[PDB]
Parts: C-alpha cells; sequence; structure tokens
C-alpha cells in the first residue's frame, strides 16, 4: 500500500486518454442497461472488452519505462 | 464491323508479348508431330530464318530484355509462312485415320 | 473420334471376351486374397473353413 | 564475305583498365 | 540429346567477350531500373487485380465475422 | 591417354546428366527450384536423422524426447527447428516447382508429371506423418482428423482405419509405424526422384518461351551450377532466418503440449501446406464428397496433360489465361485462408465459392480460354 | 462468452530482432517462481543445471538446489528415500500425478510452465495480461466460486486465483516487488524457459546475417561474371 | 604501377595449391576475426543484460 503501483498510474492515465473516455461511457451505459432490467440474459462483455483493449493498447504503448 | 475486329486483334497482338522478341505466330507455334513434319518440309530459307529468330528470342529472353519499338513485327507484316505446310499435314493425317477407320 | 469407326468397333467385339475373361481373373483373385465373406459363403467347399 | 565480319563494338560492357584500344594488355591482365 | 548434334543451325555468327575483361554489373542501376521497370509495367494488369481482389474479400470476410461475434441488441422487449 | 570424365562409367553417367548436359540457356530462376527441392531433400535426410539419433518412438518418451533434444542435446534445437522450417521450405519450393509447370507447360511431359505427381503425395504423407511424429496436442488431434476423413470410405474405410491405426484410435502403434514410415518414405522419395530426373533428361529441358531450345543451348556447368549454388544460398538465407528469428509463426503452438485424448484444442487446423485441400474438404459437406474432393484435388494436376487445348506451350503469349492463372493461385491463397480459420460465417459461402471457382478455371475456364486465343489468333 | 481478448505488444527488452534477454530479470522471474508459482505449478523440463550459466553461480545454484529435499532411490533393502537435491534433478513436482493437481486445485489442472509461452498465443504477452488483468466481473456475468473472472483467459472463467500482488515476496537485488515488476520478471523467466537457445539463437542469427551480407554480393558476382559471357554476347545473322 | 590485386594474384592466386593454401589462411584468420567482431557487436546491443556482463556481482 505505500508503494504506489506504476501499473495502476499508468492505468489511469489511460483512462483519462478519451477514446477509454468513450469506452467507459458505453461500459456505463451498458450496466444501466443491464440492471434496470431483470430476466435478462444480456452481459456487458462486449464493451468491456472493448475499453479493456483500448487502455491495455495505451499501456503498452506507455508502461514498460517505469519498471526496472 | 470487321474494322473494330481488326484492332481488337492488332491490341492483343500488341498484349501477347512476342512481337517484342521478333517472334511470328507460326515461331511460337508448339512443336507436336504435324507441326515438326511442318518444319521438315519447310525451305531452307524459311528453316534458317525461323531457327535465327527463335535464337534470338532466347537470347532475348535470356537477357531478359525486348528488341527495339522500330524492331519489333508487326501484325501487317506477320507471315503465315507455317500455315499452308501445317494444312496439308493435317489433311494427310485426317485422311490416314479415315483409311484406318474404314 | 479417333478410336469410332468399324474397325475399331470390331476389334472391340474381338476383345470383349478376354478382357471379360481377364475381369473375371481379376475379380477371383481379389475373393480369393481378401477372403471375401459375400462371395466365399456360397460355393460348396470353402463353406467348411469358415464355420 | 567473311571479311565484312567485323566484332561490335564492346564499350558498354569492358572493364576501365582495357578500354583503350590503342594501350596494351598484359599490364593490366594481372590486375583483373 | 549429345551436345554435338541438337539442331541444324546455318551463317549464325555468335560474339562473346572474356569474363575477366568485362565488367560483372555493368552499369548495374542506370539501364536495370529501367527494365525492372519495364517488365513490371508489362506484367502488372495481369497479376496484381486478382490479389487486390484478396484484399478485398479478405478483409470483408474478417469484418463480417467481427460483426457476427459482436452481439446483436436486439433481445428486448 | 584418355578423357576420364566421359570415359569411366559412374564419371561419364554425372557427366552426361549433370556436366555436359545441354540446358536451354534462358531458363530463369524459376528453374532453380528443382535443385531446391533436391538440396532441402537431403537437408531433410541430414537433420532427421540425427533427430532420429536423438528421438524415441514412444508415447510415453516422445515429447520428453523432442525437449530433450531442444534443451539437452548440443544444437539439437537448431536441428528441430531447421527440420520444421525446412518442411515449410519444401513445400515451398514444391508449390513453385508446380507452378512453373503449368505456368510455362511442363506439363506436357507427361510421364515426368505423373512421377512428379506421386512425389508430391509421398512428401505430402511424409510430412503429415512427421507432423504427427512429436506427439503434440495438434499432432494427435489432426492424426485422428486425418484418420477419419480417410475413413469415410463405404465398406472399406473402417477395417483400414483400424489397420493404419493398429487398433482403435491413435496410440503407441500409430505413432511407432508413423516413425517408421517417416524414416523410410523420404528415400522413397529420393528414388523416385531419380526416376524423375531420368525421364526429364529423356525428355529434355524446358524454356520459359516454351519453343525449341535446340537452337540456343549451354552446359549445365558452370553456368546452371553457379546459378543453383546461387538459388541455395538464397534458399539457405531464408531457411536460416526463419529457424533463428521466426521459429513459431509457421509452427503451431498447441503442438508445444503433450497430447492430451481427453482435452479437444480450441480450433484445429493442419499445418499450412494442407490448408487448401482442408478446406475444401470443409467446403463440401459431405464426408465421402470431402476426401473425394481433396483426392481429385490433387490428381487434377495428373489429369492437367490432357486440357491443353491450345498451339502454344507457355502462358509467355497467352495474356487471358495468364490471368486465369493469376487468378488460380489467387484462389489458392483463399483457400489456404480458409483452411486458416474455422468454419463459421462467411467462411461457409467464402469456401464453398473458392472450392468451386477454383475447380472450374482448372477444368473448363482455361481450355476455353486457350481455344478463344486461338481463334483471336486466327489458327482455326 | 464466445469472444477472446487479444493481449496488447509489450515492449520486452528481447522482442528486438538482435536483443537478448535481461539476466537479471530472468534471475527474478525464478524467485517469484519458486517462492510462488511452483507450489502449484510445475517445470519438468528445467532443472539447476539449466540455471547455471545464465542466472546463476555454480554455487548458488548448488544451494538452491540442495536447499529442496527429493526422494530418491533404491537403497541396499529397497526402500524410497529422501535426499537433498542435486544439479542434474529437475524442478521438483508439487504434485505427483495430474488427478492429485485437479483434486487439490478445485478440479483445474495448472499446466506445466516449460512450454507455455511457446503454447499459448501472445507468449509473454498473453501471460503478463493474465496475471495484470484480473478485474471484477461485469453486470451479468455470474461466476461461482472457485473461478475467478480474466478477460484474458479464454472462456473468461480461469480456475487461478490471483497469484501475485504488491510485497507479494522479497527481491535480493532491492527492486520493488510491485505487481507490474513481479509479472514482467516472471514472464521473461517463463519466455526463458520455453525457449532457453534464446541469446544463442540471436547471435547466430546476427552472425548469420553478416556473413550472408558479405557472401551474397560475392556469390552474385561469381555468377554475374561467370554469365557475363552470355550477357553481352552478340548474334549476327549472314545468309547468302 | 603493380597494384594490389596485382601482387595477390602474381603470388597467391595463381597456382591452385597455394590459391588454396591462401583460402585456408583466410579461413582461420577470418574466422578468428569474425568471430571476434559479431561478438563485440552483439555484446555492444546488449550491453548490461547478459550472463558475462553480471557475473561480476555474484561471485568473489
Ligand atoms: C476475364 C478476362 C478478360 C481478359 C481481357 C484481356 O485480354 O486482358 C489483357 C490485358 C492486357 O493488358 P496489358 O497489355 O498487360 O496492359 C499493360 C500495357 O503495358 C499497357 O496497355 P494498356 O495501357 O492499353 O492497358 C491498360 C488497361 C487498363 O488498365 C489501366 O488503365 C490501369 C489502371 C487500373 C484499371 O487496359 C485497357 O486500357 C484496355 C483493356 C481492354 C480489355 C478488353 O490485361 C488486362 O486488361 C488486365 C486484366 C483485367 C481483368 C482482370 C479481372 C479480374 C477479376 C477478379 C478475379 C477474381
Ligand atoms: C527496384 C528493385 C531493384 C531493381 C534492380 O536493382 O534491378 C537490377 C537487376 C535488373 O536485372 P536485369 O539487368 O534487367 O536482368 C537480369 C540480370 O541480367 C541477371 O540477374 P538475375 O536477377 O537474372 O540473376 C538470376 C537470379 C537467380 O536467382 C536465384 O538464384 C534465386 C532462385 C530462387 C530462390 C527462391 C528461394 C525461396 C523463396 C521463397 C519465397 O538472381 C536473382 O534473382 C537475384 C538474387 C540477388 C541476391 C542478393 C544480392 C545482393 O535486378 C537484379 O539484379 C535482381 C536483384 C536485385 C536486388
Ligand atoms: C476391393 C474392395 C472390397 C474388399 C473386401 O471387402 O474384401 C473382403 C475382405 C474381408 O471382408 P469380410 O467380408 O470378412 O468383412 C470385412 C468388411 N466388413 C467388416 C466391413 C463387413 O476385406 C479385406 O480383405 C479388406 C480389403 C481392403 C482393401
Ligand atoms: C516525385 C517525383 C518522382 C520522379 C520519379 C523518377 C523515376 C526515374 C526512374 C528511372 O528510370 O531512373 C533512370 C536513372 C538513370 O537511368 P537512364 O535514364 O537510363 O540514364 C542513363 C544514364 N544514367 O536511374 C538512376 O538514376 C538509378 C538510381 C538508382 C538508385
Ligand atoms: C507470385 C508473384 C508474382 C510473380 C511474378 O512476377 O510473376 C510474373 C511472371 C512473368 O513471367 P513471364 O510470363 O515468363 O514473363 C516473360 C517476360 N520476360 O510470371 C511467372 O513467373 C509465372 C510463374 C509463377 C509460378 C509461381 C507462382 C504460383 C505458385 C503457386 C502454384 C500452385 C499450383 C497448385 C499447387 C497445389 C496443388
Ligand atoms: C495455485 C493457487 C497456483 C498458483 C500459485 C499459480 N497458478 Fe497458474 N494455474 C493454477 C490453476 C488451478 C490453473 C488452471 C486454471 C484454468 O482455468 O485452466 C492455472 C493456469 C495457469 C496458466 C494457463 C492459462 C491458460 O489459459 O492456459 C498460466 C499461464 C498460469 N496459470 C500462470 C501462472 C504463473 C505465471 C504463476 C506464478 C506467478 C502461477 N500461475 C501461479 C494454479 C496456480
Ligand atoms: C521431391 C520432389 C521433386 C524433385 C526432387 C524434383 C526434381 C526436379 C528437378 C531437379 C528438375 C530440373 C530443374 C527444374 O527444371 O526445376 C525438375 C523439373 C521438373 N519437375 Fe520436378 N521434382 C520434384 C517434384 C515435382 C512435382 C511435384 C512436379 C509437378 C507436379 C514435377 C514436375 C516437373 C517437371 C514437369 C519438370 C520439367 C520442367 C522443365 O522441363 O522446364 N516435379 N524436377
Ligand atoms: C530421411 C529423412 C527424414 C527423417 C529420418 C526424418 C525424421 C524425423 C524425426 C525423428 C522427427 C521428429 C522430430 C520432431 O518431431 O521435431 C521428424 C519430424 C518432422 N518431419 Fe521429418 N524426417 C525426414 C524427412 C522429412 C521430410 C522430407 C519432411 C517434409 C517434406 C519432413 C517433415 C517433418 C516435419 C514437418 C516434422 C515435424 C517437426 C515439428 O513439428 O517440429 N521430414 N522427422
Amino acid at each position: 500500500e505505500e508503494l504506489v503501483d506504476p501499473l495502476t498510474t499508468v492505468r489511469e492515465h489511460c483512462e483519462q486518454l478519451e477514446k477509454c473516455v468513450k469506452a467507459r461511457e458505453r461500459l456505463e451505459l451498458c450496466d444501466n442497461r443491464v440492471s434496470s432490467r431483470s430476466q435478462t440474459e444480456e452481459d456487458c462483455t462486449e464493451e468491456l472488452f472493448d475499453f479493456l483493449h483500448a487502455r491495455d493498447h495505451c499501456v503498452a504503448h506507455k508502461l514498460f519505462k517505469n519498471l526496472k | 464491323s470487321s474494322k473494330w475486329l481488326d484492332g481488337f486483334r492488332k491490341w492483343y497482338y500488341n498484349a501477347a508479348g512476342f512481337n517484342k522478341l521478333g517472334l511470328m505466330r507460326d515461331d511460337t507455334l508448339h512443336e507436336t508431330e504435324d507441326v515438326k513434319e511442318a518444319i521438315r518440309r519447310l525451305p531452307e530459307d524459311l528453316y534458317n530464318d525461323r531457327m535465327f529468330r527463335i535464337k534470338r528470342a532466347l537470347d532475348l529472353t535470356m537477357r531478359h530484355q525486348i528488341l527495339p519499338k522500330d524492331q519489333w513485327t508487326k501484325y501487317e507484316e506477320d507471315k503465315f509462312y507455317l500455315e499452308p505446310y501445317l494444312k496439308e499435314v493435317i489433311r494427310e493425317r485426317k485422311e490416314r485415320e479415315e483409311w484406318a477407320k474404314k | 473420334s479417333r478410336f469410332l469407326g468399324p474397325r475399331y468397333r470390331e476389334l472391340a467385339r474381338n476383345w470383349i471376351p478376354t478382357a471379360g475373361m481377364w475381369g473375371t481373373v481379376g475379380a477371383v483373385g481379389l475373393v480369393w486374397a481378401t477372403d471375401w465373406r459375400l462371395i466365399l459363403d456360397w460355393v460348396p467347399y470353402i463353406n467348411g473353413k469358415f464355420k | 564475305s567473311h571479311t565484312d565480319v567485323k566484332v561490335p563494338d564492346f564499350s558498354d560492357y569492358r572493364r576501365a583498365e582495357v578500354l583503350d584500344s590503342t594501350k596494351s594488355s598484359k599490364e593490366s591482365s594481372e590486375a583483373r | 540429346r549429345e551436345f554435338g548434334n541438337l539442331a541444324r543451325i546455318r551463317h549464325v555468327i555468335s560474339y562473346s567477350l572474356s569474363p575477366f575483361e568485362q565488367r560483372a554489373f555493368p552499369s548495374y542501376f542506370s539501364k536495370g531500373i529501367p527494365n525492372v521497370l519495364r517488365r513490371t509495367r508489362e506484367r502488372i494488369l495481369r497479376v496484381a487485380p486478382p490479389f487486390v481482389v484478396v484484399y478485398l474479400i479478405y478483409t470483408w470476410g474478417n469484418q463480417e465475422f467481427e460483426q457476427s461475434k459482436r452481439k446483436n441488441p436486439a433481445m428486448y422487449e | 591417354m584418355t578423357n576420364m570424365r566421359k570415359t569411366h562409367p559412374l564419371f561419364k553417367i554425372i557427366n552426361h546428366s549433370f556436366i555436359d548436359l545441354p540446358a536451354p540457356s534462358n531458363i530463369s530462376s524459376w528453374w532453380n527450384f528443382g535443385s531446391l527441392l533436391g538440396v532441402c531433400l537431403m537437408v531433410q535426410i541430414i537433420t532427421g536423422l540425427f533427430l532420429a539419433m536423438h528421438y524415441t518412438s514412444d508415447t510415453m518418451t516422445a515429447f520428453s524426447s523432442v525437449t530433450h533434444i531442444c534443451r539437452d542435446v548440443n544444437y539439437g534445437w537448431l536441428i528441430r527447428y531447421m527440420h520444421a522450417n525446412g518442411a515449410s521450405m519444401f513445400f515451398i519450393c514444391l508449390f513453385l516447382h508446380v507452378g512453373r509447370g503449368l505456368y510455362y507447360g511442363s506439363y506436357t511431359f507427361m510421364e515426368t508429371w505423373n512421377i512428379g505427381v506421386l512425389l508430391l503425395f509421398a512428401v505430402m504423407a511424409t510430412a503429415f506423418m512427421g507432423y504427427v511424429l512429436p506427439w503434440g496436442q495438434m499432432s494427435f488431434w489432426g492424426a485422428t482428423v486425418i484418420t477419419n476423413l480417410l475413413s469415410a470410405i463405404p465398406y472399406i474405410g473402417t477395417t483400414l482405419v483400424e489397420w493404419i491405426w493398429g487398433g482403435f484410435s491413435v496410440d503407441k502403434a500409430t505413432l511407432t509405424r508413423f516413425f517408421a514410415f517417416h524414416f523410410i518414405l523420404p528415400f522413397i522419395i529420393a528414388a523416385l526422384a531419380i526416376v524423375h530426373l531420368l525421364f526429364l533428361h529423356e525428355t529434355g529441358s524446358n524454356n520459359p518461351t516454351g519453343l525449341n531450345s535446340d537452337a540456343d543451348k549451354i552446359p549445365f556447368h558452370p553456368y546452371y551450377t553457379i546459378k543453383d549454388i546461387l538459388g541455395i544460398l538464397i534458399m539457405f538465407l531464408i531457411l536460416m532466418t526463419l529457424v533463428l528469428f521466426f521459429p513459431d509463426m509457421l509452427g503451431d503452438p498447441d503442438n508445444y503440449m503433450p497430447a492430451n485424448p481427453l482435452n479437444t484444442p480450441p480450433h484445429i487446423k493442419p499445418e499450412w501446406y494442407f490448408l487448401f485441400a482442408y478446406a475444401i474438404l470443409r467446403s463440401i459437406p459431405n464426408k465421402l464428397g470431402g476426401v473425394l474432393a481433396l483426392i481429385l484435388s490433387i490428381l487434377i494436376l495428373a489429369l492437367m496433360p490432357f486440357l491443353h487445348t491450345s498451339k502454344q506451350r507457355s502462358l509467355m503469349f497467352r495474356p487471358i489465361t495468364q490471368i486465369l492463372y493469376w487468378i488460380l493461385v489467387a484462389n489458392l491463397l483463399i483457400l489456404t485462408w480458409i483452411g486458416g480459420q474455422p468454419v463459421e460465417h462467411p467462411f461457409i459461402i467464402i469456401g464453398q465459392l473458392a472450392s468451386i471457382s477454383y475447380f472450374s478455371i482448372i477444368l473448363i475456364l482455361m481450355p476455353i480460354s486457350g481455344i478463344i486465343e486461338d481463334k483471336m489468333l486466327k489458327l482455326y | 462468452s464466445d469472444l477472446e481478448l487479444h493481449p496488447p505488444s509489450y515492449p520486452w527488452s528481447h522482442r528486438g530482432l538482435l536483443s537478448s534477454l535481461d539476466h537479471t530479470s530472468i534471475r527474478r522471474g525464478f524467485q517469484v517462481y519458486k517462492q510462488v508459482c511452483s507450489s502449484c505449478h510445475s517445470m519438468d523440463y528445467v532443472a539447476y543445471r539449466h540455471l547455471v550459466g545464465v542466472c546463476y553461480t555454480e554455487e548458488e545454484a548448488k544451494a538452491l538446489a540442495e536447499e529442496v529435499e527429493v526422494q530418491d532411490g533404491p537403497n541396499d533393502d529397497g526402500e524410497m528415500f529422501m535426499r537433498p537435491g542435486k544439479l542434474s534433478d529437475y524442478f521438483p513436482k508439487p504434485y505427483p500425478n495430474p488427478e492429485a493437481a485437479r483434486a487439490a486445485n478445485n478440479g483445474a489442472l495448472p499446466p506445466d510452465l516449460s512450454y507455455i509461452v511457446r503454447a499459448r498465443h501472445g507468449g509473454e504477452d498473453y501471460v503478463f495480461s493474465l496475471l495484470t488483468g484480473y478485474c471484477e466481473p461485469p453486470t451479468g456475468v455470474s461466476l461461482r466460486e472457485g473461478l475467478y473472472f480474466n478477460p484474458y483467459f479464454p472462456g473468461q472463467a480461469i480456475g487461478m486465483a490471483p497469484p501475485i500482488y504488491t510485497e507479494v515476496l522479497e527481491y535480493d537485488d532491492g527492486t520493488p516487488a510491485t505487481m507490474s515488476q513481479v509479472a514482467k520478471d516472471v514472464a521473461t523467466f517463463l519466455r526463458w524457459a520455453s525457449e532457453p537457445e534464446h541469446d544463442h539463437r540471436k547471435r547466430m542469427g546476427l552472425k548469420m546475417l553478416l556473413m550472408m551480407g558479405l557472401l551474397l554480393p560475392l556469390t552474385y558476382a561469381m555468377k554475374r561474371h561467370k554469365w557475363s559471357v552470355l550477357k553481352s554476347r552478340k548474334l549476327a545473322y549472314r545468309p547468302p | 604501377s603493380p597494384t594490389i590485386p596485382s601482387r595477390l594474384y602474381s603470388l597467391l592466386f595463381r597456382r591452385t595449391s597455394t590459391f588454396a593454401l591462401t583460402i585456408a589462411v583466410g579461413a582461420l584468420f577470418f574466422e578468428r576475426a569474425f568471430d571476434q567482431g559479431a561478438d563485440a557487436i552483439y555484446e555492444h546491443i546488449n550491453e548490461g543484460k547478459l550472463w558475462k556482463h553480471i557475473k561480476h556481482k555474484y561471485e568473489n
């Protein structure tokens, strides 16, 4: 807890990147869509995968300079 | 009409590429038994001309080059020298096949 | 059309019995080599060995 | 005639050491 | 069949120079680049468009496959 | 004093076959691939000989033996990846060999073409059994796939698959007999290659223009000696960069797991050089129809010399048939790709149309193109 | 679902065509494997004799081989005894048979990590993404206990608990043992275990490119020299 | 006017036996020189990553 993670700093910076901002907007849209309905089989794996692809791509550009 | 067909034949003659090597249609005919009979029935000067044209085409293909556009053979000047000999050989072969069938 | 003609037709007619006998030779050899049940359970003697 | 048979010019392929017709050989053959 | 009696050739003269006396790369670029460009010009129309439509239907098939894996928002009623 | 080179019997056979052979002076780099195939065969023989020197054909010890070759044997990783990438290079050279034969009208050498087709079958069987040999997951499952596809034959298939299996599935006996066959069959390939070269030397060699090359012929040595040496050096460059930098892009990662009968792979595919036949067999929706489509799609190369309806041998002066041939090569690329991805939408219709177009081009469209090409050149 | 999440292309220190591995990173990854990953996974094709020469001194490898106890035998009366390990011994099995591994790991079988990089799509990128990609499941994805949501795992329901976190072990170099650092080190170690011939193969390739960049222009020059007789040959036809 | 290829031909490239001797001696010396140069290039590309670069920390 004392040692901050370079991983999570890069993660939050890539959240601040705007393509991932739009991806999180779709994520909350899917979350409210699924949560405001019972007896449904829809999950938010598609939007989560799109967000994770974009954000992990940003991380893969901009992570390993912080590691030894 | 016939003029459009002649023009399209000219375009195909340019697109075929054997005019760029100085060859002719009878030069580029594949040598089957009837074709070999036609070449053996050819006179001496036409035989020498054909073999020199084939040799020059092989040399140009070896060097991966073509003749200059001045020295390309033209569609109007493409002589059909092997056509009568080939037609006679085909006629004789068809006569032999008909006699063998009957 | 090289093989289509009266001389070739009658040559083929002469060669039907020989080709048919050769086909019979090949068929009998195939049954004997493979020990085919579907044929060999109809001849009298060879029925004995299959029990 | 066979006297009309003349060897064509080869200067587009020939090396620089023997490019001159008036200059003798056997002084650059070892180098080549 | 042997190298001595293959074909009958008359009145043909061949001239060749010594490899030790002529260059191995005689103007390799100046008349080498135009020859390659000429060969490409002669045989580019018969080769390229088939691979172009390979690329087109390759991209179309991958796009259609990914759209098939994409979920369809029509299950609500 | 005598000329020993053309007097000594073995020496005069070597001289008449390889040294003083009258070769066409204008054959391009596409004529290096026969010698490339021979050199690839020798490289495969040597590398597989060392792999079998350090390899055990036991189901329990096949994978551990392969790992022992890769890790413990000195440069055994180099030998194994030389073997695998040489199989990829062997099939590349085979495909370019067949492409040269189709484009430049070399199939008119009918017996040489048929011996080549038999060589192609033998090499495909050799490479299939060799891919089965490391006993990986994809090796075992591809073996089961191919043997069941053979078992699709009515009234013969079940007995033949039990006979080839040595049991009821791919197992100890199947792996051991596949090792024996994979060892022995390249020597049959070599003997058939001597037969191939013997028939070719009987008929002579073919020039790219398709004409009579006897007007201008040169000795094979030193011209094609140094040309084939340059081709061997370039082929070694590609093979060694494939071994030392990209050793797994033509391989399969699922082959690095032990063969589990209980666990299936996610997507089962054969090697990349079986992919067009795999795609057409997936395209025809019948087991007997699929295996017959595979068999006919390889035998149609032997059927090829009876489809020559043109008075020109090579496609050098045949632009319409050139376009059709390049569409055929493009369709083979599509078939390799469709064998790549699994059998889903739209790969169903893409593979079906690819197979139908492939057969239609190679059977119907090319002779019709040759006929109208002769009509356009005013031959009849 | 049926989708797969492709791991991204991370800039490893060995991703270049002439770049070798970071041997200190392989050391830290081996320490991570020994102190964390060895309790469930097996590495039966890698030994301490493989470790010596690229990561550890012979004495250090002997010490960390003798710190574990291995089963050996038989002795004179025929009884399986236990002895300290040696260099030639391989890494010890945490389970004697895969069925015991399935019993002790809630049905899931932990695969052998001697070829996992060469046997998974992506390799070390996949290993890094799987180890650092643990996240809460989204809405509508109900996962029973014993399974954890992981987007990079095919099927998205892995049977692996999150094995590494911040300060999960102590490094001997003083390197901060964060999640990303531990994952990168263990991915480098797993890449080495999958391809022990990595740096040697890269050196072979460098020598091959230098050698072939020497040979190919010169061999081409020899070919053009021999073929210069024909490529400059002139033909004349003189009929009478 | 005698150049370096001229001296090389007049001394070593004339006879086949001394040609082969030149090839063998050049093979020995070029094997050593090429191995040294390619190894040094590899070390300079991978400074600070190899075991021969990091063994001094963990030895003695
Ligand atoms: C016991 C709690 C384990 C620890 C410690 C480690 N792993 Fe593991 N792993 C474990 C199980 C039970 C499984 C099977 C899960 C499944 O659903 O199959 C795994 C699997 C893996 C895999 C394979 C993933 C795949 O898609 O095949 C990998 C690559 C993996 N584990 C990596 C890994 C590493 C690097 C570890 C050390 C940090 C590690 N695991 C520890 C059980 C356990
Ligand atoms: C192990 C397999 C093979 C070997 C060792 C082999 C060997 C050779 C060699 C050395 C040549 C002469 C060099 C050349 O023309 O490229 C040649 C040419 C030829 N090959 Fe093959 N070949 C093999 C497979 C095939 C296949 C698969 C085919 C066709 C389907 C084939 C058909 C031909 C033909 C027709 C020629 C003559 C080409 C010409 O005359 O120009 N061969 N082969
Ligand atoms: C005398 C000749 C040959 C012998 C003795 C031989 C032997 C072997 C052995 C022992 C293996 C197991 C090693 C391994 O799995 O990597 C193997 C694998 C293999 N063989 Fe051969 N082989 C020969 C020729 C060939 C030929 C001619 C081909 C293809 C044209 C071929 C293709 C393969 C392939 C693809 C593998 C799989 C390699 C892998 O998956 O890593 N082999 N062979």
